[PDB]
RNA sequence: UUGAGAAGCUCAGACGAGUAGGCAGGCGUGGAGGUUUGUGACGAAGCCUUGGGCGUGAGCCUGGGUCGAACAGCCUCUAGU
RNA sequence: CUGCCGAAGAGCAGAAACUCAGAUCAGUUUUAAAUGAGAGUU
RNA sequence: UUUCAAUGGCCCGUCCACGGACCAAGGAGUCUAGCAUCUAUGCGAGUGUUUGGGUGAUGAAAACCCAUCCGCGAGGUGGGAACGCCCUGGCGUGCACCAUC
RNA sequence: GUACGUGAAAUUGCUGAAAGCAUUGGAAAUCAGUCUUACCUGGGUGAGAUCAGUAGUCUCUCGAGACUAUGCA
């Protein structure tokens, strides 16, 4: 932690430094995609594979 | 589905066999004038992509199965679920102590073995 | 005593409340296309 | 997973808690010779699995 | 860089675009179209924006709900010109370091496309503004 | 017992859960941020939890564990739950959200029943409207956005299922329904009021006050 | 691993250096094991070979056999044993070299710069 | 219904000459890092072969003969490729 | 190696960015609208 | 595979001419400095450790760290992406960008 | 076998067979791989183990594996 630091709060024994931040914050997607805020809202899916 | 080829042949390069210091892989015939590459009549054939066979029995052998090269008993055992889908295949540099534990652990294992007498004798 | 996860209780309601419209969406659909067929 | 053994078939099961110990991540049942009983004991230990 | 995917090898970014592959289609929304074209554009396509150009677009009018989340697909940038920075929320691709304690410390809170998409799945009461393409 | 709640052992885990029953019961006044800094303990003690089995005993013993704390702080108690949990739900991934779910809705019943408990020693409707107050400046509270919404539609999905288990003969009229109601009118994210009343199971049988 | 900058590690100097060393320095570099009683009794692992001693093949096709060395052939890095030879087409027998860490030496030809030796690394006379 | 290498799977329709020139994806060689609980004196590599197989192709796999000490797949790096 | 696009003999060919059936066009024809195509731009 | 049959089949490259007896091996857009665009990456009103100093007990030409400099940088109108509220459309907000005062 | 590791092609001799670039097939020569032993069902005889209206040990976390006895319903 004082190799490192923070992404908040500096390394010590780096100058300046902070871990650096994410692009995403939970990086499970499909928690984010299979959630009840995002299937709560959704359209009705049509079929997987479709017939012919 | 059957195993059907569009084409059996090589596309052999040409002037092939004009010349031994000319091999036989093929190469794009590059020059400006060339009849061939104009596609006369009689001229050879040239590789298209029409020739390219069904994407649901490609690199299937003929009897349906496809080639898994295999170099040791613990590739044998990968194929345990995949028997009807795949043969396995002895590279050519593992030795005979192996070939015959590769080929008596397939044999339970349900696999088809395309090289199976190699570097071996039967005994009985 | 193995509850069913609450996702899954989730899904059921919107599956359940998916097919109640499917189903109301096929006595009609039948008797429509029945009535235009003879049109 | 179902991997034999001896044998013995057994079925294999990881959960996320145990994720960072690595002796304790996998946990083994041992499955019946009896095929039906096999078949209900898969279905017992992973009820409401996918 | 490109109308079918990112450019970028980034993974995280991938997996933003996973997300806002499936509100594309699976919802009705236009902002989660547009999220989606943003985050296959390059660097220069997307621009950075300022806090200032963010407190100033959402200003003079802000007597309404104001709940309105400002979204860029970009960086959130600092302007040290201005002294101090009213209450935001914005949800950002990234923020400075400075932005981001701006934000925080003196005002709301600092998200991320995918915070948002749980909070407006479909972009309501959204802003969603861009930097400028001047260079 | 904050650092033990946390430990890679189970029995340690379990051991601090014991010990914690003397500690909620303590007849002294708990500050929020005592809470605070406990729910985040009890929560990893759940986010460990291993079998289906024990992670729906344990959620058991947790909301069992809000009638010993003190009478006087067991608003304060359950408020940092549903605190500790917003902010952390978003965090939990997706083969970890059935067992919260889970705990959620053993919280839930807790307050109804704490509600039922308060309710014969004084007047219901005091007690449910303490126990409002607690939902408005918390998970049903409209000046904050950081709150998720996965959580609310689990609120409604079994405010009323919960509220039924309670009194298995019949409820009497007192304010269930207010925190929905309040938000529905007043929600600044449309998502929120838009759906929430097609997932509420409100019942006009017993809402009037 | 080796530490020190004045050692070699190259293959081409380890090489040449073997190869082309001098008569005195493949003195040392033809050294055999003692026998488990003269290691156990003059606490020397290991000694370089000398005229007279004597030694049992260890390995080749030669194992077990014994003898005296005849002498040592130190531009081959080859011993010479008694009777340990190869006959020849015409019925001469011709000798065949064994290498020394490919003998044992089984009774040490002690002359006093040995003794001092063995005293000087760690023996026991 | 199990058919998420979501970079996957699946439905449909149209289209197919090609020099300069542009774009993309691949095959191969020497060396580098990682990896295959990799191959090897029960024979590595190479070479030979009207033996077999795969790929539209660049090419790859293999049986037999010869041989006798090293070699390769996969992920990146590099170039006197 | 295969594939795709593809001339000329400022114009002709693409790429990004935008603005788009609620748009303009056309190696066309009638009259003094028909028909085909989504059109453009820096 | 060899051969036969029927059918087709005019030597290749190069620019008529020029190269070609055959085979193997070697054999030609390379490295480096400058500039411009595009893409990716890190940070972002900043940015760049590697002139040098510190340091490195397993190889120490690496990796790690960093003082002082220094470079380069430093208001309305209409249309309009997106959004909210309504009873296709209307109303409000209106990024980027383009004509406008 | 020192004209010595491996030993390619061009090239030369001898022997054997045939004859006097592509398409498609014939003749001749050659070659690839090719299955039978299993499935179910019934009974008899014994076997044991994941069985015992059964006793113990070790390692993990009540029961989960590994065992050692004892029985063969």
């Amino acid at each position: 932690d004082s190799v490192f630091g923070s992404t908040t709060e500096v390394a010590q024994l780096k100058k300046n430094y902070f871990l650096p931040e994410n692009i995403i914050s939970n990086a499970d997607v499909t928690r984010l995609i299979n959630s009840d805020e995002i299937q709560s809202i959704v359209k009705a899916a049509g079929p997987s594979r479709v017939k012919r | 589905v059957n195993i059907i080829k569009k084409r059996t042949k090589p596309f052999k390069r040409h002037q092939s066999d004009r010349f031994k210091r000319v091999g036989e892989s093929w190469r794009k015939p590059r020059g400006i004038d060339s009849c061939v590459r104009r596609r006369f009549r009689g001229t050879i054939s040239m590789p298209k992509i029409g020739y390219g066979n069904n994407k649901k029995t490609r690199y299937c052998m003929p009897n349906g199965l496809k080639a898994f090269l295999v170099r040791n008993v613990s590739d044998v055992e990968l194929l345990l679920m995949h028997n009807k889908t795949y043969a396995a295949e002895i590279a050519g540099n593992v030795s005979a102590r192996k070939r015959v534990e590769i080929v008596e652990k397939a044999r339970a294992l349900g696999v088809k073995v395309t090289n199976a007498g190699a570097k071996v004798r039967s005994q009985e | 005593s193995i509850f069913a996860p609450e996702s899954l209780l989730k899904k059921t309601k919107a599956q359940k409340q998916s097919r109640e419209q499917i189903v109301a969406a096929a006595a009609e659909k039948k008797s429509a296309r029945q009535k235009k067929r003879e049109l | 997973t179902v991997r034999e053994d001896n044998g013995k078939l057994y079925l294999y099961m990881k959960t996320i808690e145990r994720a960072h110990f690595p002796s304790k991540l996998w946990q083994r049942i041992k499955l019946s010779k009896n095929y039906a009983k096999a078949l209900e004991q898969i279905d017992q230990q992973l009820l409401y699995w996918p | 860089s490109q109308r079918s995917k990112p450019a970028s090898e980034n993974v995280y970014l991938k997996l933003l675009v996973k997300l806002y592959r499936f509100l594309a289609r699976r919802t009705d929304s236009r902002f989660n179209k547009a999220i989606l074209k943003r985050l296959f554009q390059s660097k220069t396509n997307r621009p950075p924006i300022s806090i200032s150009k963010i407190a100033a677009l959402t200003s003079r009018k802000s007597a309404s709900s104001q709940n309105k989340t400002t979204v860029v697909v970009g960086t959130v940038t600092d302007d040290e010109r201005m002294l101090t920075v009213p209450k935001l929320s914005i949800a950002a691709l990234r923020f400075t370091k400075s932005a981001r304690a701006r934000i925080l410390k003196a005002g709301g809170e600092v998200l991320t496309l995918d915070q948002l998409a749980l909070r407006a799945p479909t972009g309501s009461n959204t802003v969603l503004v861009r930097g400028k393409k001047h260079a | 017992f904050i650092k033990k709640l946390a430990a890679n052992d189970r029995k340690t885990r379990d051991k601090a859960l014991e010990s914690l029953q003397r500690f909620l019961s303590q007849k002294k006044k708990f500050e929020r941020l005592d809470f605070l800094k406990l729910w985040k303990g009890l929560f990893y003690c759940m986010w460990m939890a291993d079998k289906p089995l024990y992670q729906q005993k344990l959620s058991d013993n947790l909301a069992a564990l809000v009638p010993i704390v003190w009478i006087d702080n067991r608003i304060l108690f359950q408020s940092t739950f549903w605190e500790t949990m917003g902010r952390e739900w978003t965090g939990i991934d997706i083969l970890r959200t059935d067992k919260f779910y889970l705990l959620m809705r053993r919280f839930c019943a807790a307050a109804f029943r704490d509600i039922q408990t308060r309710s014969k020693t004084a007047l219901l409707d005091k007690v449910v409207a303490e126990y409002n107050q607690m939902w408005m400046d918390g998970p049903f509270n409209t000046e904050n956005l950081a709150f998720p919404n996965g959580i609310l539609f689990h609120l409604a999905d079994i405010w009323t299922e919960e509220l039924r288990k309670v009194y298995p003969e019949d409820v009497p009229k007192a304010d269930w329904y207010l925190p929905f109601d309040s938000t529905i009118k007043s929600s600044h994210n449309v998502v929120l009021r838009k759906t929430l009343p097609k997932r509420l199971d409100r019942v006009s049988e017993y809402t009037k006050d | 691993m080796k530490f020190s900058r004045d050692v070699t590690s190259s293959r081409r100097k380890q090489r040449k250096a073997h190869f082309g060393a001098p008569s005195s320095v493949r003195r040392v570099l033809m050294s055999a094991p003692l026998s488990k009683e003269l290691r156990e009794q003059y606490k020397i692992r290991s000694l370089p070979v000398r005229r007279d001693d004597q030694i049992t093949v260890i390995r080749g096709s030669n194992k077990g056999r014994e003898g005296k060395i005849t002498s040592v052939y130190r531009k081959k890095f080859l011993l010479l044993i008694e009777r340990v030879t190869r006959e020849k087409a015409n019925g001469a027998s011709a000798p065949v070299g064994i290498d020394a860490s490919k003998v044992v030496i089984t009774k040490l030809h002690l002359d006093k710069d040995r003794k001092d030796l063995i005293v000087r690394k760690g023996g026991k006379v």
